[PDB]
């Protein structure tokens, strides 16, 4: 056939290149930060009515001060959180310390060109890992399995992303509030989501120094998206 | 672990003014027998460094080769090998102590005491101790075995601090330090009358002489000594 | 074509497809400048943002207190590579109290790189690095290609549009190499060179990424207000 | 080293001397004999210092990466026996531990695991361990009861340790005292053995034999 | 730890294992069960070098109830002893032997009798009517031998078995803190709770 | 070793391995889960295809992982011992290092891990099988069950089917069962599940397997007769 | 048989101040009853207003310090140049000691330098990592000698107010660096006296905000 | 300490006219404490009969790995093994564990089933074969053994008279020996039957 | 490199089977037929040997019936060499399992230890699997006479009549038609080769082209025999049952 590790004649790897292509099937994900913390929301999509959707788990926690948002073929993700949660209590262990967002994103990254004939393939979903430290405040990064991470001050991943991002762009200023990002993940995971945002089939999470990583009861997210319809309808 | 089967004995050293001075006797002992009589210690490294080795006679001819392959080693893809990109000093001593530190970490170690003499690139005075144990040291005097317990009391006098140094003439140091290996003949059961001795000057290079042998002995007081205590005749 | 499937195949005419492929992502790669006088040695580094909202990738990485490199093509690949010289730079000052010959760092870069052509199952990396350092034997600037060829050179420029710097530099050889101690002067120069390879874009404050060895100077990357001074 | 731990109606009494010996030289009068593994679970440090800090620092680790992967606090049972399986891969090689593994939780409640260098895991009520073990036992063994009060049971440790360090040679320095809910551990203070030994034998009239 | 007793009757095994753990100088525990239930029909009691007693002990558990469940049947106390047999002759070799002996009573449901096997830390197997490891045999023996017969019922074997236990705690210089009782029988496992 | 890679990306971004794994498990004989109030029942299919059959000693389509947790499937029959088979040594592992049962989600992650790490190592190809896996956390009466698949992604359900004709089964679930009520007792439970597998089955003889799980480990198989009453009165109610 | 492990003497000592921390250590290196050098520093300057000692067998010492410097060398790559602050050093110490506990650094370390809130901090390390912030540790050869007098005249022990006789205690002022200094000097001139490993020089290096001074004192050279 | 003394108990074996005889007591104990009267010490594979005295563990380990050997032979083969071979087959086995071997004494004794010919052996904890013609011996009561059996023993005894031989030779050994006794069991062994006798002994 | 060559053994095809697998099983359908019938008092195997020689040595011949322990025998379908291995391995684990629990080896444990191993071959390693099919008869303790089969997918089945080999579909239908539960040993003994008579391709039935065995408690009490029929007894039952 060919090989894992091949190079494409324009210069990039075919297996990189073809991962992509399986993270945008995946469903929304999206990221903003702010300086009042960084906010990370999902399209859950359930398959049928008949899955519970609570245990749809596409947010997750590596450590109190870092959260981690997932697109793609999620099954392939769950390494890489054991990784990171791996990574993040270590440093603790040996340093006696928080680890850097950076830091404990660049330890995920490094797996992710571990591929050839190590894994057999790259993963096939993209992470958007959230999270606080001392040095560089709230931080919001993406990465990818070409081993690539950016640090965004909003993103969105999935099959609602370049409609998402373009929606991020205008949104998206430097004076938002933590409340004001949670509203406006909402506002654009309904614009992409194919079905009708609730509840049960879309979810949010922040991460704020002072009480870490948080998943959102969906009885305070329903209350969120109550506040949404409320102010588009105000105009 | 092992025991040294032939050994050499003290190796003894000290700075002066323009650099540095280092002498071992030719003597490699098997035990109580003084078996080899042609054995050089002294084993200079480019124009800049001279390794004196005592104890175990196979591990130095081991690390005999061990600096001759670095030589050539660092003469690889160097067109600067015989200039600023030389072997230094400080760069021979590092390598030695790092390996006798390894082969002591083993349980396995090099049974030696060395002395790295030599005069860096800015002219400054080399000079540093390692051992079996990968213990490290440096002093105005430097001396191994026997040497540490008489030959340093006597350089010590000559450059009891880092300030005497400055002070002290090559002819002043070398003075003394053929003087110790006369105290050393008379007074080490493991040591030759002949030996070599080597000056690493920042001026006039490396300096070095073989088949040098104590002279000028204190015997004929001897010929009066009679008995242990009561004898007369 | 039938001899570009992996690194192991000739091609009829003697060419190895996938090196020249891996070559290729450096071009698509961000521009980046190398360039030193006699003093010192200057890095300038066109950092590429993915959006608005995103940050400018980093491109230029230190190994050692006197040496470092920039990056253009995979950086991932870069991380490796540096990491490997970290390493080797580390391992001659500790065994040999000796820092590492910036010549002696491209000729590990080379035959590291140099495996990955010849067997089967890797892959070339796909990253090009502009390598300066200040050692024994005063400053130095190297190009690393992932093909395994290390270059010694004055000035040269990697990545899109690189073509523009590297002409600049090589009209401006008998100016910029007499630039001794004077930084400011010779990162004005590297400045003004990687701006022949802009197009439609400008050197703005998080754009631009600058880094400088030399003489009384420990490798110091420069990134956000501290390249404003030279915008 | 005097350490010791027992359960009760109000949780659990942590009390530990603070006293490193090596030979007769007193090397340290402020050493810390409870480890914090984490803000619900607590360990005591007896035989090797350096075993005890590692291991239990170490723990607080795997329990951190149990709770992350299974969204539950680790139970004490399960927190206990992470250790004891960790030494008993050593066994042999010469580590020395003696340590009282403490929590409370909803399924277990305030529960004590008594582990050993030797792979020893037990569960208990009471346990003691170090060279002024004995001393501290006959404290407790003639006071406690089930029912007693946070007060009183954070008194009957401290008392227990204070006996210790005052017959145990290589006991002393000071006391710290824990008391761990199911909420979390409690500090309740460093306490300088010189200053509570006057102190305790003036209120309580014990120590008749020594003169004060 | 010190003493553990068994004994095969008409109907059942009993196992008697003390209640004392001994660290060094201080009696740290007086209420110690030394055994598993490795089947619903099958108990190891066990004596040995501390922490390898329990570790030994639980591993055989979790194979036994392993192979429980792939079957969806339970071995019996022959195939059991075997097994548990097996990798004590094969720890004796090992680069750290597990220290441990065993008495495993069991009732064979198929067979419709109760089994008592005594196995030591390098793999001896013997079944037995009565057995013990360590001294418990030096003072128990010579009553066993006078007292046994294979058609006692449950309660004449308890019986004897105090007297056992009486013996030990007359001539024994160590304090065993008593012992916990055990019944094996067709209807399964339980604990004799006052003894 | 044979280090190839089996499982890998296409253009279009799928993996045909894992996908092809799913079109065996499409090929495979269907299985339901439906959990009620206290119960969960995992309802099976034999096809009638093989008759000569010893039913005594075959294999039988829904195995016990521990004496409080099932797994059934839908797909390669000698894929799925092998999942089982680990599955069962982990429970035992949980239970030796943990003091303590597995949960249902516990294991049914760890199944899903195995089939997950079978699609991304070198030089084996995944799992053609998807699990339904169902039972009672220690100390708890809330019903568990969970669907894995080749993939490795796995979920709580309130009803699930996998296998051939999944599509129409799954289509009668989802307007029959109501999660506001859910079926109250074992016989509306097992009923339901029954009636689920006749839209399916063709023969409501020997080619209904039922087994109802309760919690505090209380699991039982169903006999012929005993599902065949449920068999007789659901079409009884149908003639109307 | 073959001692990988040999006694170089050598005493030092770390006093953790209000905001400074000094840690000292005499120059003198031996072996048995000869000496090997007058001056060989022990104490040294880690970065990161980090200063490090590991006494006792020197080989282990200068291998355990470079590994330190090599680990604060190396947090800096991993982490963006992050300052490395001393309960995290500290921390890191334990795992390189720890990581040799079947073939331990024959080493009794201190550390010194400032905590995060600027405050003066020492840690002490046995051979193996059991490790804990202190005010107050001298380690060596002279340890016994040095610490009972530490005990008496930092922290006031045994010491109470007069007129009062033992019922108020002397009030733990803070000591000033320049007081500190003094009481680092009569310790090491003390116990330049009565022990023959200790003498020849003694070199403090004093940790403040601004950074690492380095001062340097005679001892008695028999 | 002494692995091959600690269980106690011996083995002997003779050959007679057409005809082999193996014998062994039941002893299994520790050290001075009997713990077993029932611990048989002879086994056969087919016709071929293996005694192992020794430590009781490699006893019973040894039996079922030459129960083991002989099964896939003889699946293999499609026929019984026969004395002469087994014989090696136990030679090898021990010597594959030379720097760690069982501590045992076996004694092989049966008769080929071709050749009709009574066939004996003995061998070393090692493997070092003992092909004896009149008789071998095994255990803790070994000597003793040696000294009945060199003078007790005559050639070509007929079964029955082989049987007093060899008794006598055991028990006689037996009460000479402290870890050995506690009941005694006979094999006489005729090409095709083979008669087994509990012989009553004091039990101290 | 030699990924080029590399047929990829385990991989599954777009509808979901397994190629190797599937290959191996239209290579076993040109194998000798190979019968089981479970009786109440008894088990049955026959089975034909593949378009013989009349130089073929048959009373030293074995290439379908093979014996894994006294309690368990298996007929072959397949490669005889593949077989050989695999037969070799269930007789160690049959081994393995008496040496540790001191107990006779229950015939599923180890049909499916055989079975597993066969599957490995399908999942991993690369590989071509064992082109063979086998046929267990075999009785314990606990559910007394069974009769298994296993094929190169791993996949095995309990049955009371079962076919292997060459033209299963017309076997299978004929056992189908004359099987019955009380049916005795006798009796499948006669329909085996009943079966085989009207099933095989050569022109005729006759004891030189069969193997024949039993497994019987119509051993001295309780226990069980294996008898593995020679070439004489052979043509004995085939005059018996009337076929020659
Ligand atoms: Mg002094
Ligand atoms: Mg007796």
């Amino acid at each position: 056939d060919r090989g894992v590790s091949t190079f494409s004649p324009e210069g990039r790897l075919f297996q990189v290149e073809y991962s992509l292509e399986a993270i945008k099937l995946g469903s929304t994900a999206i990221g903003i930060a702010t300086k009042e913390g960084v906010v990370l929301g999902v399209e859950k999509r359930a398959t049928s009515p008949l899955l519970e959707s609570d245990s749809i788990e596409k947010i997750v926690e590596i450590d109190r001060h870092i959260g981690c948002a997932m697109s793609g073929l999620t099954a392939d993700a769950r390494s890489m959180i054991e990784h990171a949660r791996t990574a993040a209590v270590t440093h603790n262990l040996y340093y006696d310390e928080d680890i850097n967002v950076e830091s404990l994103t660049q330890s995920v990254c490094d797996l992710a060109l571990r591929f050839g004939e190590l894994m057999s393939r790259p993963f096939g979903v993209a992470l958007l890992i959230a999270g606080h430290d001392a040095d560089d405040g709230y931080q919001l990064f993406h990465a990818e399995p070409s081993g690539t991470f950016y640090r965004y001050n909003a993103k969105a991943i999935g099959s609602g992303s370049e409609g998402a991002q373009a929606e991020l762009l205008n949104e998206w200023h430097s004076s938002l509030t933590l409340k004001e990002a949670e509203l406006l993940v909402l506002k654009i995971l309904k614009q992409v989501m194919e079905e009708k945002l609730d509840e049960n089939n879309a979810q949010l999470s922040c991460i704020t120094k002072q009480d870490g990583f948080k998943i959102y009861d969906n009885e305070k997210t329903a209350e969120l998206i109550k506040e949404l319809k409320e102010k588009e309808a105000a105009e | 672990t092992q025991q040294p089967i032939v050994t050499g004995t003290s190796v003894i050293s000290m700075k002066y003014d323009n650099g540095v001075i280092i002498a071992a006797d030719n003597l490699g002992s098997y035990g109580s027998l003084l078996r080899f009589n042609g054995v050089e210690r002294l084993i200079p490294v480019g124009d800049n460094t001279v390794v004196g080795i005592s104890g175990d006679i196979s591990d130095m001819q081991h690390i005999e080769r061990l600096l001759k392959d670095l030589v050539t080693e660092n003469a690889y893809d160097n067109p600067l090998a015989d200039a600023e990109e030389a072997l230094e000093p400080s760069y021979i001593f590092e390598y030695l102590a790092t390996v006798m530190y390894q082969r002591r970490s083993k349980m396995n170690p090099l049974w030696n005491a060395i002395i790295v003499a030599g005069v860096q690139s800015n002219g400054d005075q080399f000079l540093r101790y390692v051992n079996l144990l990968g213990v490290t040291y440096s002093s105005p005097t430097l001396a191994t075995g026997f040497g540490a317990h008489m030959a340093n009391p006597l350089l010590r006098k000559v450059v009891d601090r880092e300030s005497d140094i400055p002070k002290t003439t090559v002819q002043v140091a070398e003075e003394a330090i053929v003087n110790a290996m006369r105290v050393l003949y008379y007074r080490d059961a493991r040591s030759s009358r002949n030996f070599s001795l080597a000056i690493i000057d920042k001026n006039t290079g490396l300096t070095f002489k073989k088949n040098l042998q104590v002279e000028n002995m204190k015997w004929d007081f001897a010929k009066d000594i009679k008995g242990y205590g009561t004898q007369k005749i | 074509n039938n001899y570009d499937g992996d690194t192991v195949t000739f091609s009829p005419t003697g060419r190895l497809f996938q090196v020249e492929y891996a070559l290729e992502a450096i071009k698509q790669g961000s521009v980046t400048v190398g360039l030193r006088s006699n003093t010192h040695a200057v890095l300038v580094a066109l950092k590429r943002n993915a959006d608005e909202l995103s940050s400018y990738q980093k491109k230029i990485i230190k190994c050692d207190e006197h040496m470092g490199l920039s990056l253009a093509g995979l950086a991932p690949d870069a991380r490796v590579l540096s990491n490997y010289l970290r390493q080797q730079c580390n391992y001659s000052s500790l065994v040999f109290n000796r820092k590492l010959a910036v010549e002696r760092a491209g000729h590990l870069l080379c035959d590291k790189a140099q495996k990955n052509t010849q067997s089967y199952g890797g892959r070339p990396y796909g990253v090009g690095l502009l390598i300066i350092g200040y050692d024994k034997s005063g400053a130095h600037l190297l190009e690393f290609q992932p093909s395994g060829n290390v270059t010694e050179l004055y000035g040269t420029a990697i990545g899109a549009r690189s073509q523009g710097a590297k002409t600049y530099l090589e009209r401006t050889l008998d100016t910029f190499i007499k630039i001794d101690g004077n930084p400011d002067e010779l990162i004005k120069a590297g400045v003004e060179a990687i701006s022949q390879s802009l197009r439609d874009e400008s050197l703005t404050v998080d754009n631009l990424s600058i880094a400088i060895v030399g003489k009384d100077t420990p490798f110091t990357i420069y990134d956000g207000e501290a390249v404003a001074k030279y915008i | 080293t005097t350490t010791l731990a027992f359960r009760f109606q109000g949780g659990i009494i942590v009390a530990v001397d603070s006293r490193a010996t090596a030979g007769n030289w007193v090397a340290s009068q402020t050493v810390k004999k409870v480890i914090e593994i984490n803000p619900f679970l607590l360990g005591t440090m007896a035989g090797g210092a350096a075993d005890c800090q590692f291991w239990e620092t170490w723990l607080g680790s795997q329990f951190r990466l149990h709770e992350l992967r299974e969204k539950e606090r680790i139970s004490v049972a399960a927190a206990s026996k992470i250790l004891s399986n960790l030494v008993y891969q050593y066994k042999g090689a010469g580590l020395s531990m003696g340590t009282m593994i403490c929590g409370y939780t909803r399924k277990e409640g305030p529960t004590i695991y008594y582990v050993d260098s030797d792979g020893t895991r037990l569960k208990g009520d009471i346990f003691c361990v170090g060279s002024g073990q004995t001393f501290a036992y006959g404290v407790l063994d003639s006071n406690y009861k089930w029912d007693l009060s946070v007060e009183d049971a954070l008194y009957l440790g401290k008392r227990s340790i204070l006996a210790a360090a005052h017959r145990d040679a290589y006991s002393g320095g000071s006391v710290n005292l824990y008391h761990v809910t199911e909420d979390g551990w409690i500090y309740h203070g460093n306490h300088d053995v010189g200053e509570l030994f006057w102190k305790v034998k003036e209120e309580e009239g014990s120590f008749n034999n020594v003169i004060g | 730890m010190d003493i553990i007793l068994g004994i095969r009757v008409q109907d059942s095994v009993i196992l008697a294992s003390s209640k004392a753990v001994t660290r060094g100088i201080s009696v740290l525990k007086d209420s110690d069960d030394k055994t598993r239930q490795l089947s619903p029909h099958t108990l190891m009691s066990f004596a040995g070098e501390a922490g390898d007693t329990v570790q030994f002990a639980e591993y055989i558990q979790a194979n036994i109830q392993l192979y429980s469940i792939r079957e969806d049947y339970e071995l019996s106390p022959q195939a059991v002893s075997s097994f548990v047999r097996q990798e004590l002759a094969k720890s004796i070799r090992s680069r750290r032997p597990y220290q441990v002996n065993v008495l495993i009573g069991g009732y064979d449901k198929k067979k419709n009798k109760p089994e008592l096997y005594q196995i030591d830390y390098l793999g001896t197997k013997v079944e037995l009517p009565y057995g013990a490891h360590g001294y418990s045999g030096f003072y128990t023996f010579s009553l066993l031998d006078h007292h046994y017969r294979p058609d006692m019922t449950t309660e004449e074997g308890l019986d004897l078995l105090k007297l056992c236990v009486q013996e030990l705690e007359k001539r024994m210089p160590m304090d065993f803190k008593g012992v916990i009782v055990k019944i094996v029988d067709k209807d399964g496992i339980r604990q004799v709770d006052d003894f | 070793g044979y280090d190839r890679a089996l499982s890998i990306f296409s253009p279009d971004g799928h993996i045909f391995q894992v996908e092809y794994a799913l079109e065996a498990v499409k090929r495979g004989t269907c299985a339901v889960g439906v959990k009620g109030k206290n119960c969960v029942v995992l309802g099976c299919e034999r096809r009638s295809t093989l008759k000569l059959q010893d039913t005594r000693i075959t294999p039988s389509k829904v195995s016990k992982i521990d004496s409080h947790v099932v797994l059934s499937f839908s797909g390669l029959n000698a894929d799925s011992r092998i999942l089982i088979e680990k599955a069962r040594v982990e429970a035992q592992s949980h239970r030796l290092t943990l003091e303590d049962p597995v949960t249902v989600e516990y294991l049914t992650r760890y199944v899903a891990g195995v089939q997950q790490r079978y699609t991304q190592s070198g030089g084996v190809r995944p799992f053609g099988v998807s699990t339904l896996i169902a039972g009672f956390d220690p100390r708890d009466d809330e019903p568990k069950l969970y669907q894995t698949e080749p993939s490795g992604i796995y979920s709580s359900w309130s009803a699930q089917t996998i296998g051939r004709n999944s599509k129409t089964v799954r289509e009668f679930l989802e307007k029959n069962y109501d999660r506001k009520e859910p079926p109250a007792t074992v016989e509306e439970c097992v009923k339901l599940t029954v009636r689920s597998l006749l839209e399916v089955v063709q023969t409501g003889a020997k080619n209904i397997e039922i087994t109802v799980v309760k919690p505090d480990s209380d699991i039982v198989a169903l006999s012929s007769e005993e599902i065949n009453q449920y068999v007789t009165q659901i079409e009884q109610e149908k003639q109307e | 048989q073959f001692n990988p492990y040999g006694d170089n003497g050598g005493t030092i000592l770390g006093i953790a101040g209000e905001d400074f921390a000094v840690l000292a250590g005499d120059t003198r290196n031996i072996t048995d009853y000869s000496i090997n050098s007058r001056y060989e520093p022990k104490v040294f300057d880690c970065g990161d207003n980090i200063v490090m000692s590991a006494n006792g067998f020197a080989a282990d010492g200068d291998a355990l310090v470079k590994r330190f410097k090599n680990s604060v060398k190396w947090y800096h790559f991993d982490h963006n140049d992050k300052k490395l602050s001393i309960n995290s050093a500290a921390r890191n110490i334990q795992h390189l000691l720890y990581g040799k506990r079947f073939f331990p650094y024959y080493v009794h370390t201190i550390i010194a330098g400032l905590d995060e809130d600027g405050k003066g901090a020492v840690y002490s390390f046995d051979p193996v990592g059991s490790y804990e912030r202190e005010q107050c540790r001298a380690g060596g050869a002279a340890a016994s000698l040095i610490m009972p007098f530490l005990d008496n005249q930092v922290n006031f022990k045994n010491q109470y107010e007069p007129g009062t006789n033992g019922k108020v205690k002397k009030p733990l002022k803070y000591l000033s660096v320049e007081e500190v200094i003094k009481l680092v000097r009569d310790s090491f001139t003390s116990a330049t006296e009565r022990h023959i490993q200790v003498g020849d020089g003694l070199e403090i290096l004093i940790v403040t905000k601004d950074g690492v001074r380095k001062e340097f004192y005679e001892l008695k050279r028999d | 300490s002494d692995p091959s003394s600690i269980n106690g108990g011996i083995v002997v074996a003779m050959t007679g006219k057409d005809c082999v005889a193996i014998a062994c007591d039941l002893r299994l104990g520790s050290q001075s404490l009997g713990v077993s009267n029932k611990f048989e010490k002879i086994f056969h594979y087919g016709h071929v009969f293996l005694g192992i005295t020794g430590l009781a563990t490699d006893v019973t380990t040894l039996n079922e790995m030459f129960r083991y050997k002989t099964n896939l032979y003889k699946l293999k083969e499609e026929r019984a093994i026969e004395p002469e071979t087994f014989t090696q087959l136990v030679s090898s086995s021990l010597y594959e564990r030379r720097f760690g071997p069982y501590f045992v004494g076996p004694v092989v004794a049966g008769i080929n089933s071709k050749s009709g010919k009574p066939f004996i052996a003995g061998f070393d904890l090692i493997g070092c074969i003992d092909e004896a013609k009149d008789f071998i011996v095994s255990g803790t009561a070994s000597d003793q053994l040696f000294g009945m059996c060199e003078s007790l023993y005559e050639p070509n005894l007929e079964p029955e008279d082989l049987f007093e031989t060899i008794s006598q030779a055991l028990l006689n050994a037996a009460d000479r020996d402290a870890l050995s006794g506690w009941g005694a069991v006979v094999y006489i062994i005729k090409k095709d039957e083979v008669v087994k006798r509990y012989l009553k002994m004091r039990q101290d | 490199g030699s990924r080029r060559y590399d047929s990829r053994t385990t991989i599954f095809s777009p509808e979901g089977r397994l190629y190797q697998v599937e290959y191996a099983l239209e290579s076993i359908s040109h194998a000798g037929t190979a019968i089981g019938i479970m009786a109440s008092d008894g088990i049955v195997l026959a089975a034909e040997r593949k378009v013989t020689s009349t130089l073929l040595e048959q009373d030293t011949s074995t290439e379908k019936l093979y014996k894994l322990n006294d309690k368990i025998a298996v007929a072959v379908a397949g490669l005889t060499a593949d077989a050989e291995i695999l037969i070799n391995t269930a007789r160690i684990h049959a081994q393995n399992y008496l040496k540790t629990y001191n107990e006779d080896i229950p015939v599923e444990i180890l049909v499916r230890r055989l079975s597993d191993i066969k599957q490995g071959y399908t999942q991993h390693g690369g590989l071509r699997p064992f082109g063979v099919s086998f046929i267990y008869a075999g009785y314990d303790d606990r559910y007394g006479y069974q009769l298994y089969t296993s094929n190169p997918s791993g996949n095995y089945t309990g049955w009371k009549a079962i076919s292997v080999g060459a033209n299963t579909s017309a076997a299978q239908t004929l056992l189908q038609m004359d099987y019955k539960d009380d049916m005795k040993v006798d009796d499948a003994i006669e329909l085996a080769l009943k079966t085989l008579s009207k099933t095989t391709d050569s022109s005729a039935l006759t004891y030189d082209r069969l193997e024949f065995a039993t497994i019987r408690k119509g051993a001295n009490d309780g226990e069980v025999y294996q008898k593995i029929f020679k070439p004489q007894e052979i043509k004995d039952i085939l005059v018996k049952t009337g076929i020659t």
